[PDB]
């Protein structure tokens, strides 16, 4: 009381529950006090960040250095969460997700470390999660069958019929299969391996799909015994919870059983090359557009150790000056050259490895131009050495960091442990990464003392560095087909080596695993919260709405934004002609990048980066809460700035609204070719989303509109525009959109700032609103109470549709959508509970555990759309069959009252998630939900009973009772192709 | 709750 204040009372040398205080440092710019502790007996390191933040986070970190691409530290990370000595029950992790009110619960495996973080606002929940995490990581039951499920296994297509052929299955096996569906991730992986070929960075830490089955159960157990010793661990906490409680728990449960060892886990320094290297690799074809401009090329430079914190901080800043924004050297040299479509993957500073590295290059080039690019990179470096950087860009970059430092997030503790992990992993000082005020200061001093400081740095690490790597990638049209071929051989090689005794054990063990996944077991050894631990009411959000200039509503919300101002504006699309609708996302993406007034796009970019934290526009479809076929369509303008630069931001908005430059045609093609490239590369990672959006297009007008704005239709459209030889006819569409959008006719605004700043904002905002012009196509328009004008399509008829996108993927993405009821319907709360209920107790088991898919479940949206989905699924038909078996299971009522409570806990853990000061209260501003509506809906979630779950499952999810929509992203499926009820695109 | 499935590369 307070948290950062109490931490300063700790004396150096203080002994606390087996720990010793080694250092206490105040970091006022982050409102926290850092405390370093060491465990006396084990030598385990501890970092505690004391800050008055209720969202407390714990994390434990292990240095994991694999020497093969089996993915053993990744599979181990999955497997240690499958059972422990104190909690021997099956799957403690996934069970605790529904027995807690956490804000975060997960695990990650980097190249050379594994991280287990969780966060919660409930102190009792913290202890519960702390006991389960400590026991899982240090004392796991590493049962053979849990390894077969999460890693890889041999299994009959029907585990009960030993005459069926044996196949590969596993969660990680399919997790990594789909991970390398992303070509950028393929490129990124090979870059690191070729650039750092000496030690653990030369392998695939996550797992190479072809090398995963080379992993034995024994190697998994040996790897754990070698790397998961507390002497090889980093402990981390953040928040207001008493530190003493943590240390007492960590010591008495786990650390007490160990004694100091010297971990054989150090990553040696990469020995620098005397001569540069070139490598050529291959990837998968394009999804799904065009065929010669598809080569990716990159040049990479080896940098010093990240444990040298200031030089790392320096080179990271230098890396932003070199590649970030249209004023960066490599942007003008590579992007504006028209040779490619976008930067190569992993552009800029990469500080995950011990030695960081810099990369720059292009994708979407013709293979003949590879030397052209390399020469440009060569020429650009020479010019930077000779000319250096302008001071206003250095000021702009330092202004951005200032914003990143002052901004208030809800997952601050998670970002901090992630931001220090690499440095800490190699025995660096994580606290020195926190003193950003010092690094900024020293950086400024280093510039004032040496005007050629940055020029000599580029000279050292780019012009004189012989440790250069040139890597080029060209796609192979049969890449995944070739992969399957080798996979089929390794499979046969593994089956051939099986003895008759081996074959019986695989049958029996496989049958035992299937039994484990089906048999309902007890989880009472696990700690748990109850529904009584959920707060009955929410804290009221205080607002005041003022009509301004002369009847535009502006919403003011006083918040501890720490000297930050957040401005938002929403302009309706009701006056816009329907012909121009598909071009609105494109419009919004270039509106703030084409120049305004006397500012060209270069000059405009300089101001935005120097005065604001960013200004963006995006199209939104906001469904009504009481009518499925009612929605609000518009564009959300969002901007952010420091207290002092507020007038500049609103002046920028005024000029963008009154004089945007829709004439910069050359830069326009660059932005379009870049947006299209980025959209196509991100399809696999968001495949289930693109599947869900298509599946729901035929169910709701809003769903139909969302498909136009961000569906595959939008991806396909953007690609066509980027293929256009004459871009002018698209460019002429923008002024037409401008005259309907950029005015004050159909507008409302919101402001989030400190109460001390509020009166100053009321002026600048009001001045902005008066500087924009003043004075609907669809039947009808509804007025809904301070008035929003919504589009109603009361003759909308939902229609069943099934779609299969033929993608060259090794995995599938399935989505099934059902039209239910909206937010204010009492059955909506039941459906919300049911969705998580089905996920926790059915779909997760069928699709993920048995199937081997990486993700699978059900969710219910605000728009009343019930969606079932699978993510990186080796199956398609069997997945859909599981969708049907899930609703039949839901109708059977064969679930307990405890399962309902666990579903409630899971739901409230999501809706009661912490809200950043910048986002309160966007729910009122966007969807028009009062505190009254939310409390009513909150108490309905409380009143949800078993009979209401049976009634609502039979009322909406049954076959023929409601309208369904289906979509699949994945390779060709003969069964689907012979079904006339499926459409192939 | 959150972040159900566990990563990464
Ligand atoms: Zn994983």
């Amino acid at each position: 009381a307070a948290a950062c204040e109490r931490a300063l009372q700790y004396k150096l040398g203080d002994k606390i529950h087996g720990f010793t205080v080694n250092q206490v440092t105040s970091v006022p710019e982050l409102f926290l006090t850092a405390v370093k502790l060491t465990h006396d007996d084990t030598g385990a390191r501890y970092l505690h960040l004391a800050r008055e933040d209720t969202n407390n986070l714990f994390s434990v970190q292990f240095r994991t250095t694999p020497m093969d691409s089996t993915g053993v530290p990744h599979i181990l990370q999955h497997t240690v969460l499958c059972g422990s000595q104190k909690y021997p029950c099956r799957d403690p992790f996934f069970k605790m997700l529904n027995r807690s009110l956490s804000t975060f619960m997960n695990a990650f495996t980097a190249s050379d470390y594994t991280l287990y973080p969780f966060s919660t606002q409930n102190p009792k929940d913290f202890q519960n999660l702390l006991s389960v995490y400590l026991d899982a990581t240090f004392f796991p039951c590493l049962r053979e069958l849990d390894f077969w499920q999460e890693g890889w296994r041999l299994e009959h297509e029907n585990p009960s019929d030993p005459q069926t052929p044996l196949v590969f299955k596993g969660v990680v096996f399919n997790e990594m299969k789909g991970a390398f569906t992303d070509n950028e991730r393929i490129f990124s992986q090979h870059l690191q391996n070729r650039l750092l070929p000496d030690h653990t960075y030369s392998v695939v830490s996550g797992g190479d799909p072809l090398c995963i089955p080379e992993l034995t159960w024994e190697q998994l157990k040996q790897f754990h015994a070698t790397h998961y010793h507390p002497s090889n661990a980093r402990f981390f906490t953040y928040g207001n919870f008493p530190l003493e409680q943590h240390l007492k728990q960590i010591h008495e449960e786990a650390l007490s059983k160990f004694q100091k060892i010297e971990p054989s886990t150090v990553v040696p320094a990469q020995t620098p090359w005397d001569k540069p290297r070139e490598f050529q690799i291959t990837c998968g074809p394009d999804s799904f557009a065009t065929p010669s401009k598809q080569t990716t090329v990159s040049v990479s430079f080896l940098l010093p150790d990240i444990t040298d914190t200031f030089e790392a901080f320096t080179l990271s800043l230098l890396s932003s000056l070199l590649t970030s924004g249209p004023n960066s050297p490599f942007y003008k040299a590579l992007i504006e050259s028209g040779l490619g479509t976008d930067f190569s993957p992993d552009v800029g500073y990469n500080g995950y490895t011990r030695e960081a590295y810099f990369s720059v290059g292009l994708q979407g080039i013709v293979e003949k131009d590879i030397e052209t690019v390399r020469s440009l990179i060569d020429r650009t470096i020479d010019e930077v050495v000779e000319k250096g950087f302008e001071d206003d860009r250095i000021e702009a970059l330092l202004h951005k960091i200032e914003i990143q430092m002052k901004h208030q997030s809800t997952s601050f503790g998670l970002m901090l442990t992630s931001y220090i992990a690499s440095c800490w992993n190699h025995d660096g000082d994580p606290v020195e990464l926190l003193k950003l005020g010092n690094q900024l200061a020293k950086f400024r001093q280093c510039l004032q003392e040496n005007p050629k400081f940055l020029q000599e740095k580029v000279k050292q690490y780019f012009k004189n560095n012989q440790h250069k790597l040139t890597l080029s990638m060209r796609p192979d049209d049969k890449y995944h087909e070739k992969q399957a071929q080798v996979e089929a051989t390794k499979l046969k090689q593994k089956v051939e080596a099986l003895s008759p005794g081996d074959r019986q054990q695989i049958y029996e063990k496989g049958l035992e695993l299937r039994s484990q996944q089906s048999k309902p077991q007890d989880a009472s050894c696990l700690p748990a919260l109850k529904v009584s631990d959920i707060e009955p009411t929410i804290p009221v959000t205080e607002l005041d709405v003022v009509l301004t200039a002369g009847d535009i509503p502006v919403q003011y919300c006083a918040q501890p934004t720490n000297g930050m101002v957040y401005f938002r504006a929403f302009s309706s699309l009701n006056t816009l002609p329907e012909e121009l609708r598909p071009y609105v996302p494109l419009f919004c993406s270039v509106l703030t990048k084409l120049g305004c007034g006397l500012l060209d796009y270069r000059e405009q970019a300089q101001q935005i980066e120097l005065k604001t934290g960013g200004m963006s526009a995006s199209p939104h479809v906001l469904p009504d809460d009481s009518h499925m076929d009612t929605y609000e369509q518009g564009v959300l303008f969002s901007s952010l700035c420091l207290d002092r630069n507020l007038p500049d931001m609103m002046q920028l908005w005024s000029e963008i609204f009154n004089n945007p430059c829709f004439e910069e045609e050359e830069h326009f093609k660059v932005l379009v070719k870049m947006t299209a490239q980025e959209l196509a590369n991100g399809i696999p990672d968001s495949g289930h989303l693109y599947a869900s959006i298509r599946a729901g297009r035929t169910l709701t007008p809003a769903g139909d509109l969302q498909e136009t704005f961000s569906g595959m239709d939008q991806v396909r459209l953007m690609k066509r525009i980027a293929e256009m030889t004459d871009i002018k006819p698209i460019l002429r569409k923008l002024p037409r959109i401008k005259k309907h959008l950029l005015n004050g006719d159909n507008m409302r605004c919101s402001v989030n700032a400190t109460p001390q700043q509020m009166p100053q904002t009321e002026k600048a905002v009001e001045d902005f609103l008066r500087s924009i012009g003043r004075s609907p196509v669809r039947p009808h328009t509804v007025e809904k109470p301070v008035i929003r004008k919504l589009v109603m399509e009361p003759t909308f008829k939902p229609w069943q549709m099934k779609t299969h996108f033929l993608m060259p993927f090794p995995v599938n993405y399935v989505g099934e959508c059902i039209r239910t009821v909206p937010y204010t319907d009492p059955d909506h709360a039941s459906l919300k509970i049911l969705a998580r209920l089905m996920t926790a107790k059915f779909l997760h088991t069928e699709i993920r555990e048995k199937g081997g898919a990486y993700g699978g479940g059900a969710k219910l949206s605000h728009n009343g759309i019930f969606t079932l989905y699978s993510y990186r699924d080796p199956n398609t038909i069997e997945t859909l069959q599981s969708f049907g078996k899930a609703v039949d299971w839901a109708k059977s009522g064969k679930f307990t009252q405890q399962d309902i409570d666990e579903a409630k806990l899971s739901v409230f853990s999501t809706v009661d998630a912490p809200v950043a000061p910048s986002d309160k209260g966007m729910d009122h501003f966007l969807y028009g939900l009062s505190d009254e509506m939310k409390q009513a809906h909150r108490e309905q979630l409380f009143a949800v009973s078993h009979d209401k779950l049976l009634a609502v499952s039979d009322r909406y999810l049954g076959t023929g009772k409601s309208t369904h929509g289906l979509a699949i992203l994945g390779p060709e499926n003969p069964k689907i192709a012979k079904d006339p009820s499926w459409i192939i695109r | 709750q959150k972040l159900v499935f566990f990563a990464e590369d």
